[PDB]
């Protein structure tokens, strides 16, 4: 057994399974931000086809899919252990699954713990505060050109419907 | 440990504790449930998460609630306050009389003797109804299966039986009302205060009662049945008894057991009874026995599933049944209480080499001959009477006496009886049925014989019968 | 992606480059455990069928190697264990301690008193996983063999080596049944020479400690519980336990055998066995089949039962002689392994329980019950008056068929049917009360040269207990010579119905 | 090929091959398994991986372990010199004379033979058998399905046939000991030795024993069914002989092989069986043939499994039948031996042309009385027999004696019985019924007709019963 | 091909029960679920749609004809079976035969009671 880190994104299993081993790995020793990153740089590196989704080819097995893309860590320069759990997804095939267990893992710094608005809101964007929604409504109250395409037109909507929803 | 929701999906929940995951059977305290939800932890999941069923009825909760680990399995009072009180599965007074005074706790679980402590050859379970203990002579320690015909004063019947033994031979009894009607329980209940054998006066009301009532989680209401072992094994071992362990239902455990497997994932064997009902009813029934520090004899109220007894469990409950209630409707119909089945209510350790070989011959003449009358009332039926011999009419009569002899007059019913019960020394007993066999007293009315009480006694009743 | 470990610390190190590492190889932590099936990460070295040891020191076997984890069936309970326990190879394959100084011991079916008189006398181990001998090997039984019931034995002509089903249901001492059968066994054992013994080995199957707690004393009080090992894996038992144990048996019994020896094994029972197997089976979602029953547990039963069986010689001329037991529902048989026990076993004997309950004793459905074996499997002796007495039963039944009538019919069907109940009282032999063979041949013989026609049934038994103290007393002679002739001689016969004459004569007419 | 042990679960290796995979099927010997551990390749898994099934036990192997694949599957020695030696599946003495000397291999899988091939008529063989000779005599060539008994009658009834026939036929025989019993085989093989039609002095009996014990692997037993089956088809096609193929019991074949497509992690099917139940069987079936190079006649053991035939399984089996011995065990309960299930106790090619008309007509007659009288039993039971005109009394009680008369007691289990053994020429047989029909007999009774040879025995029989 | 080139056809379907069988393997083996005695159900589909393929047309399609003459070889008269029940609700009819006629050597030996074709008698002949 082991310290078990379930710092906030955590993917609640769903295959950053490893994310959650990585989200103590990374946070033993705190290669949180190197890692992070090692990540973000092989995520296209690797996702993009050349020798990548050849070598996500089944047809190449891992005889030597233990040969080349995990000497991509070696092919690359990175792995300061992190090819090594991609040794894993190499088997475990979640290769094709990364981005999204990086995202889970990364989001970025302090952005690690983002959010984004909703309900009646218009509004994209992260979150890294403590309190919020003085930062949100600072983000507002920021532009004024701003959308409605980009969220919510409480518009149509919200009582657009409901005196009719009354008759 | 703390552990958080993960899942609930019913009463499964799952609980991910980043902390200790203890032993299974672990009762677990939701940190965040008001009224105590012990869960039971029921499989370590795998990957810092536990299968718990929660053995409670669920609501409110967030995936995360924190769980607090009862660090062993339930535990739940045990000791002498619980007679004449009623607990729940969780202990806890559902005699809603406040609390009961216990320190001694026990978990739940606990086990079948070990082999050494087997005190080898049980040995007689008096029953004192002179009819019962003749024709199913218990075991001290003894597995006895009522199939029967509910309400007939069934409950009459077994209040009785607790007056009649554990009274009698300082005994003690627990009824584990498992799965029943919280109103049949409290129908019983206040049957037991009116019978006086709950004495609200007195919490040595013969009788510690636990309900589990359909309406709590199957595997809780079955586990209300650990719960009552857990405390008759109290009595047994450290009160040193013969602790008569009243159980209704042991199908409705039985039911539910086979109830959480489903959805515990597995795969539950025949009948969709889970396929360790065997298992179930092997540990807890091996948990039953006689120690050498007492018995733990069993009546088990048994609910005829599918109106069967093949059904697998019963059919396996057969190995552990050793005495079979089987009540007579038909007796009770002639009037006759006892009302049992004779001839069905049978013992299996009955026999001339154990249970006394007279006892046995006398029994086993009169099983025989309760028979033959039984054959003969069906000749008879059709073909009148004396167009026979007198031979029959005598054992026609004789049964008939005998069978009135077994009508035994009842002790807190005189209200139904307007007799008095009484019970009966065993000896004269052996020695009453072969006297009346013998045919001794051909000359005084058979109606004296009903509701007897002991032979001497049951002379009596001839005399003043006789006049 | 998703088999498991991928939110372990399985990965959880592997991410690292899997860091700090130990087994996983002979050591296996316990990956999930529920079931009590230890899905245990890493043993990854392991043997194939190992028996692997737990942390809580509970066994296990190690029967799924599954590239992950080895699915490890646990002997014991995870109420005692949890999470991630270190499971340790035992590194061996299950074996047994196999020693019979187990005789005169009850052992659970690890080998491992239950009897309490400290450790076994063991001293070897045995493989419980050892192989069915060839077909060569074997040999064929020319012995007899004796229950001392004599009716069984007589209809049942025996030998050892043979696999024979007990068969009936419910208690009526069913277990009696065998245990009057091992009480006879005794005066062999109190006899002479290994093949002129059998060493018996009772495994009880998930027969409750309270069964075993009598049985065993009555063994205790017999004590031919000196030439016996009960392999007790009681109603409470982990079901691999109650699995266990007749395999368990089954490395004794060959033992045995293997040790020249003439080895009687009472698989008690193998319903109860196969139930839990079938569970046990289940509870690894692994099937069931045919009646919730997966195939092979006919598999089983042979796997177990062809390693009971009579060798020649070269082979120490071994016996093992498997008693199973089945004890049916309702004479419910096309219920699988009875099917498979049948056609495994070398003849069944059926028990028509109702008449037990009647009262007879003993009950047998002779009519099915079967030697097929037959005739290797007796004595001349016993062959002059039973292979006559089976016979003439064939017809005593045959005209017991046509009760409607009654015996109004002809004198010989009249008789047929008095004789036969005669016969039926001479059959009747109390429970507790084995006898040797000479007398029982003898007591059969009168009744068979109808002797005892005249009789009212009940004098029968009557007359057979009294001519027995009679011949107990006197003709214990002539026993004696019977005992060495084999077979019943001329003159043993004419003295033996000269005794019977006196003996009549003295019982009453 | 090499491969790993990767995951032994149960007798289900997976092995995993870093070298080129071979075909499907291809035969694995376990390296450190000397003890010739055939694992058969079942799968590719993918990843050069494989299921294979061990035919041996598996203890000791480690996962990782070497696995070398002997290039083709299952190759197995054949030859004439196993005629009176007893191999093992893996085509190996059990006979344990040593090993026998064949030079010529076979993989144990022949193919369907392709249908010209065929001796296209097969042509009444009897048995001697009333019973069976009368409702389902023997062809040449076909695979006769032999339903119920044990070995009360079953496998009783087998060896009587055979114990007519390799003697009487020359009938070149094989003998596949199917998930056997290995007791009776011993016993058999002493009689066999005994019987000398197994002469140790000629390794040219009259047949080669194969036994594929129960004790085997399920993967081992599943296999003997080809194998023999491969035999077989060298035997008589190669060897030109007039084989007969013993099957005991190909049901357990079957249920070897319903446990494996489970341990497949495969679906089995219904009742637990297997989607390619059928497949098997019928490929199997398919290899069995009487081309014209010589007869492969089948004697199959079908142990209904349960005694349950509606199960499809042997539904199915029907489908390959030819010639059917439905036993009735219904009967059989009834003391009986032969015992059987009359309507369905066939040979397909029933006809009043290919038997005589007298048998056929007489046949149906039979068919018809008997039948009509197991309309009335059950009319009888809910009655008497009274109501019921006594015409058909008469005929009821004459199909008892029919009955009575086809049983047919036998000289191996006079010993058993304490009654004689007898075979019956046809027809004296076609006659017997005949006369029975005739009824003039009639006044006779049942027993007389019980358990005989020829009917004038019973006449004889019932004289002396009188 | 015959039928619709005028001609009438017969085919004669021995079995579709066996057929039924490997479809359902077959898809089973595909994992793709049973339904109903391990059988998957539009295995009806399958067959219904086969023989909604038979027809008698008119004579913009030479009159065209393919009948079919499917057979379902009950086991036990087991009409319930799946497929039988699927193929009666199908059919435009059925012809049960009975063994026991058979055995009375009625050969033909039909269960007539049961064998219909409600359809058919009109399709028929004034001679018969």
């Amino acid at each position: 057994f082991a310290k078990l880190v379930r710092p906030p994104v955590q993917i609640y299993g769903i295959e950053g399974r490893y994310a959650t081993a990585l989200y103590s790995a990374a946070s033993k020793q705190n290669k949180l931000e190197q890692v992070e990153k090692e990540l973000l740089r092989v995520g296209q590196i690797l996702k993009e086809p050349k020798m990548a989704a050849s070598l996500l080819n089944p047809y190449v097995k891992r005889s030597v899919k233990v040969k080349s893309l995990s000497d991509m860590t070696a092919k690359e320069k990175f792995s300061p252990l992190t090819s090594n759990l991609i040794n894993l997804l190499a088997e475990n095939g979640r290769l094709t699954n990364t981005p999204a267990v990086i995202s889970a893992f990364s989001t970025m710094m302090s952005v690690h713990r983002g959010e984004v608005p909703c309900t009646v809101t218009t509004a994209s964007a992260l979150d890294e505060t403590t309190l919020t929604e003085l930062k949100t409504v600072l983000k507002s109250f920021l532009s004024k050109g701003q959308v409605l395409k980009l969220e919510v037109k409480i518009d149509p909507s919200i009582m657009g419907g409901m005196i009719v929803r009354i008759g | 440990t703390t552990g958080r929701i993960v899942a609930v999906i019913g009463a499964v929940v799952d609980v991910q504790f980043d902390e200790g995951l203890p032993p299974i059977l672990n009762a677990l305290e939701v940190q965040g449930r008001e009224t105590r939800l012990v869960l039971e932890v029921a499989q370590h999941l795998g990957e810092s998460t536990v299968r718990t069923i929660a053995m409670d009825g669920t609501e409110g909760l967030v995936r995360g609630q924190k769980v607090l680990d009862s660090g062993a399995p339930i535990r739940i009072p045990v000791g002498p306050e619980t007679l004449g009180r009623i607990m729940n599965v969780i202990g806890e007074p559902i005699d809603e009389r406040g609390p009961i005074k216990t320190k001694q706790f026990a978990a739940i679980h606990a086990e079948a003797p070990e082999f050494v402590e087997m005190s080898v050859e049980q040995e007689i379970l008096v029953t004192g109804i002179k009819v019962v203990d003749l024709l199913a002579p218990y075991a001290k320690g003894g597995k006895i299966g009522l199939f029967g015909g509910a309400g007939v004063g069934k409950t009459v019947l077994i209040m009785e039986l607790i007056n009649n033994v554990a009274k009698a031979h300082g005994g003690y009894s627990v009824f584990a009302g498992v799965g029943e009607r919280t109103r049949e329980g409290n129908d019983l209940y206040h049957e037991m205060i009116e019978s006086g054998v709950i004495n609200l006066k007195d919490a040595t009301s013969k009788v510690a009662l636990v309900y589990g009532q359909m309406n709590e989680p199957p595997g809780a209401r079955a586990r209300v049945a650990l719960t009552g072992l857990t405390v008759a094994e109290y009595f047994r071992d450290q009160e040193g008894q013969d602790v008569l362990l009243f159980i209704d239902n042991i199908f409705r455990f039985t039911q539910a057991g086979s109830e959480v497997s489903a959805l515990l994932g597995r795969i539950p064997s025949a009948v969709g009874y889970q396929p360790t009902l065997a298992t179930d009813m092997g540990t807890m029934q091996e948990r039953i026995t006689t120690t050498k520090k007492g018995s733990i004899t069993s009546v088990q109220a048994i609910y005829v599933p599918a109106d069967d007894l093949t059904d697998p469990a019963p059919a396996t409950t057969f190995a552990h049944l050793d005495a079979t209630t089987v009540l007579s409707r038909a007796i009770a119909e002639l009037g006759i209480y006892p009302a049992v089945d004779p001839l069905d209510s049978t013992s299996r350790i009955m026999d001339p080499n154990i249970v006394g070989s007279e006892h046995y011959d006398v029994a086993r003449g009169v099983q025989k001959i309760l028979q033959d009358y039984k054959s003969l009332q069906d000749i008879i039926a059709i073909l009148g009477m004396d167009e026979l011999s007198e031979e029959d009419k005598l054992t026609v009569s004789r049964a008939r006496k005998i069978q009135r002899f077994l009508s035994q007059p009842f002790q807190v019913a005189e209200v139904f009886t307007g007799h008095l019960g009484k019970l009966v020394p065993l000896k004269e007993t052996i020695k009453g049925f072969q006297q009346i066999l013998a045919g001794e007293y051909d000359h005084l009315p058979e109606q004296a014989f009903y509701m007897v009480g002991p032979i001497e006694e049951a002379v009596a009743k001839a005399d003043k019968l006789a006049e | 992606k998703t088999g498991t470990a991928e939110v372990s610390s399985i990965l959880e190190e592997r991410i690292l480059g899997a860091d700090t590492s130990v087994d996983l190889e002979e050591t296996g932590r316990v990956l999930s455990i529920g079931d009590g099936i230890a899905r245990v990460h890493g043993l990854r070295n392991v043997q194939a069928e190992e028996m692997v040891e737990f942390s809580s020191g509970l066994k296990g076997m190690s029967l799924n190697l599954e590239p992950d984890n080895v699915g490890v069936v646990v002997f014991g309970n995870d109420k005692l264990i949890k999470e991630g326990d270190i499971v340790k190879r035992t590194g061996a394959i299950v074996d047994v301690p196999v020693g019979e100084e187990l005789l005169g011991r009850v052992v659970d079916a690890l080998g491992n008193a239950i009897d309490g008189k400290g450790p076994i006398g063991s001293k070897a181990r045995r493989r419980v996983g050892l192989k069915a001998p060839g077909i060569i090997p074997r040999i064929s039984v020319r012995e007899p063999m004796q229950t001392g019931i004599k009716a069984v034995d007589s209809l049942v002509p025996i030998g050892r080596g043979q696999r024979e089903l007990i068969i009936g249901d419910r208690q009526t001492g069913k277990t009696s049944i065998a245990i009057d059968t091992i009480i006879n066994q005794k005066r062999f054992n109190d006899g002479t020479d290994e093949k002129k013994k059998l060493y018996c080995i009772y495994v009880a199957i998930g027969q409750k400690r309270s069964t075993v707690a009598q049985l065993v004393k009555r063994l205790t009080d017999a004590d031919a519980m000196k030439y016996t090992i009960v392999v007790s894996a009681t109603a409470s038992d982990a079901a691999p336990l109650q699995y266990l144990a007749p395999y368990s048996g089954c490395s004794m019994g060959e033992y045995f055998r293997d040790n020249g020896k003439h080895a009687l094994i009472i698989y008690d029972d193998l319903s109860k066995q196969a139930v839990a197997y079938r569970q046990m089976s289940l509870l690894l979602r692994r099937p069931p089949g045919r009646e919730a029953y997966p195939g092979d547990v006919f598999y089983l039963h042979s796997r177990l039962l062809e390693r009971a069986a009579k060798m020649n010689d070269a082979f120490g001329g071994g016996s093992l002689t498997a008693l199973p037991v089945i004890e049916t529902q309702a004479g419910d048989v096309s219920a699988y392994i009875p099917t498979n026990v049948i056609s495994i076993t070398d003849g069944q004997i059926f028990l028509e329980t109702e008449l037990f309950y009647k009262g007879i004793r003993p009950a047998i459905n002779v009519g099915l019950s079967v030697s097929r074996v037959g005739s290797a499997a007796q004595t001349r002796a016993m062959k002059q008056v039973a292979g006559t007495m089976k016979l003439e039963l064939a017809q005593y039944r045959e005209v017991a068929a046509f009760a409607q009538f009654g015996s109004d019919l002809d004198a010989a069907t009249q008789q047929l049917l008095s004789r036969g109940v005669r016969l039926t009282e001479l059959l009747k032999q109390g429970q507790y009360s084995p006898m040797a063979i000479e007398e029982q041949v003898a007591v059969i013989y009168a009744g068979v040269r109808g002797y005892l026609d005249k009789l009212e049934p009940s004098k029968i038994t009557k007359f057979e207990n009294a001519f027995l103290s009679h011949v107990i007393s006197q003709h214990q002679a002539l026993l004696g010579k019977i005992r060495t002739d084999g077979k019943i001689s001329e003159e043993s016969d004419a003295k033996l119905k000269e005794i019977v004459t006196n003996f009549l004569a003295g019982f009453e007419a």
